[PDB]
């Protein structure tokens, strides 16, 4: 059976795939990279003639309110009771009397989902966070279909050094790179599962343990035990707040996934953390009888080599996935792919796009520049980096000219074709969401930010979320000579 | 006493690879004629 | 010949004109040059000036800049400005409008060290200290910025880069041999376009070496090694030029 | 894309390495090495050196080519050589014959100071100590005489010139990216064609600084900067050779 949201969405007849026995994956992932800091974001409110048809209360909130559970359900119970009492009226008999308590029943039942409408409707307004842009971003993201999400942002090399790589005084807390952006993400996810669904979106972290300090050198493996230990405690206290954080029955409900990322191989091997995040991640039984409950879900790997990725799967560790940087014009890393295709473990694809550089501008413009700055790519320098790597900004030319023509040969964005291209490799997208009035840019599609234009749907395009692929051998032929 | 054959360690700690590049160094190892290697 | 100006050449030819560093400074310069430089994108990132304080803690300031493009007749090199009172840690140097320029040009003597001050100015106008610092370097950077002439050239894509096949600047002992780095390649606009007596030159022919100074602003030093081909420039001093030059001639 | 490797930025990337000389010996050195260069019409001239003494006089030992063409497949380069025992003053180093030239290898230990020392070794033979140093630095350079490839290109005449396009050297930390001077342009002769644990290579990424260390002569190193194509090399130390490489590794 298909995914029901890519069916209805996109016609899709992909069926939904599971990364762990317990939690699913969407078909492509949103790398977030906050466009501010999280201090400036977790402070913005939303709350601000007698009629004001701009004011957000008429329309933010009715687009944001019939997207919740209690609101469709309260739809639905109103369709049944109105059903039911076409068929009781015609009957008039003694199932009528049955019939007549089954419309009593759903009539409680419609007073108990109008309190909870009247109640979330209350919510909505007394909290600053929600109904904001960024939130407003995500939600819409998620209700896209890519309901899966990952921790990260500018990072080694363009960003600080001192806040990677830096001695902390000791009175500061456990806190590492990429913090707030998980602050971040546990509101959001809160208040989306609050609106609507259980465990609709999921969430998988990223631990960056700096191996170069002072602390993890001269410690050892007891050391790196208690930092993980420690990380994994504080990303439990993120992602759920103080309150919430264990399960009714008592057993604490574990994380999503944390993936490991490692600096040097020569400095520090891995197989410590490894095998104290393996520990976390299964439950020691005693006699039988569940003692230590798991803190983690499974275990991902970032930008491992494939021989490191060898060495750690002869070691047991439950290796789940794995992202690296595969694109339609950069294939380092191939012997990754195929280790992970004979071992069965998910792989993920960062870059595909190299940015937002294969969008339809930069088709004959100069290269972009540091200095003066460019906002529709995430990270310049790093944009800069991918072109030295391509080649040249004279082979990206050429590159995006064929691109562009398989693009138009089909009435796709320039995008597209490189993320159709990243799927069909087996690896899973990665993509760079985009913020204030430049959301679904990651996807090419422009002047989506407003209702006006778009009218609810998403900023893709269905050709990429679906089963088959759309690119003619002529198209796999020169997108392979592209190299 | 007897030290734990090193062979052991596969069944115990569950992990499915050994590789001891000098038995000089190690103290587990076992050797089948009884001379050292 | 060199495709970056080297702060130890800088600091070892100019030790006569008096352009000079601390030593802490001078290492810690070394050491944190290049990771501001990785930190941003910036293909070059070098040290522009020191300029002194009335506390003690002088405003070490540096430039840097990816590509050079040519446009509107002119090379328009988009630079990028740091300062520090260490060596250590470098902030940002925010740019100013013109009008905050203008009101810049009115405040003289040294800047203090703390860049928490404000000036006042006159209906009353406020001034931050950093403000006037930006103002006074984008000034001099604008007046004075010598390159050797011909040490660059066009390209494809209408790029300013350095010319690999750069031959040397014949007799080096005249202002032809050196020009503005704004001024185009191509053009023969050079260091003897502006006024006859705001530069001077010394000239050492045994061992090649030229010592340019600017006279309009008396902290702007060059020089250009002519048996190793490498050039580079240093400001020393308060960011303030010398309108009573004429006496001074 | 250097001509020739400065004095300055050699002592300065190699002063961890140990590879100093005494401040009035470098301002010596500053000063005297034109002059030398000039009195004796050599276009190229560098500080190639410094060995011990049993005094505190070492012997500072710099090399210059006038000429330098392939020969028989060997880039060779017409070299002399001068010592001093202070940076002032400079005397020159006469070649040695082949029968002084294979009983001065099996004399040992760190020369003394004066250049005017007569060993004696076995009927007794006398050989002054000038002949001892110039096969001690003779060896060195045939051993250790290092160079990034492609660096030198072949023009008509046969002559090898320095590849004004040099673009650098990818690779930095690999020693294939380094070859011998005497080494052909055209032959894929470098450093790997060596034996195989001869030669230590430290390559910061961050800096792009490359560091080579000669083990088999433990006192030669040799940097390589890429940011800004620049190439040293210097030798420190006694001119003795590690003759147990096999124990030691």
């Amino acid at each position: 059976a298909p995914d029901p949201v890519l069916n209805e969405l996109y016609g899709s007849e992909r069926p939904a795939v599971e990364l762990l026995p317990g939690v699913p994956l969407s078909p492509i992932v949103n790398s977030c990279w906050l466009p501010a800091d999280a201090k400036a974001m977790l402070a913005e409110s939303w709350i601000p003639p007698a009629f004001e048809a701009a004011a957000p209360e008429y329309n933010e909130l009715v687009r944001r309110l019939a997207k919740t559970a209690p609101f469709r359900k309260w739809n639905e119970l109103t369709i049944q009771a109105k059903q039911l009492e076409q068929e009781v009226a015609g009957l008039k008999g003694p199932d009528a009397e049955a019939k007549q308590a089954e419309l009593e029943n759903v009539k409680v039942q419609i007073a108990d989902a109008e309190a909870a409408v009247a109640e979330v409707k209350q919510s909505f307004s007394d909290d600053p966070l929600s109904l904001t842009g960024w939130m407003q971003a995500l939600t819409d993201l998620a209700d896209g279909g890519m309901t899966t999400f990952e921790v990260s942002g500018q990072g080694w090399p363009y960003c600080s050094l001192r806040q990677l790589f830096g001695e902390m005084p000791s009175a500061a807390p456990p806190a590492g790179f990429f913090d707030g952006v998980e602050r971040v993400l546990g509101t959001f996810k809160r208040r989306y599962e609050k609106e609507r669904g259980p465990g609709s979106v999921q969430l998988m972290l990223k631990l960056a343990p700096n191996v170069f300090s002072d602390a993890w050198s001269t410690g050892g493996a007891p050391a790196a035990v208690a930092a993980v230990e420690a990380y994994v405690e504080r990303a439990r206290a993120n992602v759920f707040g103080p309150d919430g954080g264990v399960t009714p029955e008592g057993v604490p409900e574990p994380l999503d996934l944390v993936q490991l990322v490692w600096w040097d191989f020569a400095a520090a091997d891995p197989l410590p953390v490894l095998k104290a995040l393996q520990r976390m991640a299964t439950d020691q039984l005693q006699v039988v009888s569940v003692s230590e409950p798991k803190k983690i879900r499974g275990i991902g790997l970032v930008d491992f080599p494939a021989d490191r990725l060898k060495a750690a799967i002869q070691a047991g560790v439950p290796i789940t996935c794995v992202q690296v940087e595969h694109s339609v014009l950069v294939r380092s890393a191939q012997p990754v792919l195929d280790l992970c295709a004979k071992y069965g473990i998910k792989v993920l694809a960062r870059g595909g796009t190299l940015g937002g550089l294969l969008s339809a501008k930069y088709l004959g413009a100069p290269p972009p520049d540091p200095v003066r700055g460019d906002a529709d790519l995430d990270s310049v320098p790093g944009c800069l980096d991918a072109v030295n790597n391509v080649g040249g900004w004279a082979r990206l030319q050429a590159a995006l000219a064929v691109i562009k023509g398989i693009a138009d040969k089909h009435g796709v964005k320039p995008e597209t074709v490189a993320l159709r291209w990243q799927i069909d490799a087996g690896c899973f997208p990665l993509v760079t969401t985009r913020w204030s009035s430049r959301v679904w840019r990651q996807f090419g599609y422009e002047g989506w930010s407003s209702f006006e234009v778009s009218g609810g749907r998403p900023g893709v395009d269905g050709p990429l979320f679906q089963v088959e692929s759309f690119l003619d051998v002529e198209d796999v032929r020169a997108l392979a000579g592209l190299a | 006493p007897e030290p734990l054959p090193y062979s052991f360690r596969v069944l115990d700690e569950k992990l499915p690879m050994l590789y001891v590049p000098n038995v000089a160094a190690e103290e587990r190892v076992k050797f089948f004629r009884k001379f050292p290697k | 010949v060199q495709l970056e100006p080297n702060i130890t050449l800088v600091l070892k030819h100019l030790a006569s004109c008096g352009a000079v560093v601390s030593a802490e400074q001078q290492a810690a310069l070394d050491h944190s040059i290049p990771i501001k430089r990785i930190e941003a994108g910036l293909r070059s990132l070098t040290l522009w000036g020191r300029l002194t304080t009335l506390n003690g803690k002088d405003y070490l300031v540096a430039e840097g800049y990816n590509v050079a493009s040519s446009k509107e007749g002119a090379a328009v090199y988009e630079t990028k400005y740091f300062y520090s009172q260490d060596g250590a840690r470098w902030s940002d140097l925010q740019p100013v409008d013109s009008e905050t320029a203008t009101r810049c040009a009115r405040i003289k003597g040294m800047l203090s060290g703390d860049p928490a001050k404000n000036y006042e100015l006159e209906l009353v106008f406020q001034i931050p200290e950093l403000a006037v610092l930006r103002c006074r370097v984008d000034a001099i950077a604008t007046a004075t910025s010598v390159i050797p002439t011909d040490s660059t050239i066009l390209n494809a894509a209408s790029q300013v880069v350095p010319n690999r096949l750069f031959a040397g600047a014949a007799y080096p002992e005249k202002l032809e041999s050196y020009q503005h780095r704004f001024s185009l390649p191509g053009s023969g606009v050079t260091l003897s376009q502006d006024l006859r007596g705001t530069w001077a030159v010394q000239y050492d022919a045994f061992k090649g070496v030229a010592q340019v100074r600017s006279l309009l602003f008396p902290g702007y030093f060059f020089y250009y090694a002519a048996n190793e081909l490498t050039w580079g420039s240093l400001y020393v001093g308060d960011g303030l030029r010398n309108n009573d030059l004429i006496f001074m001639l």
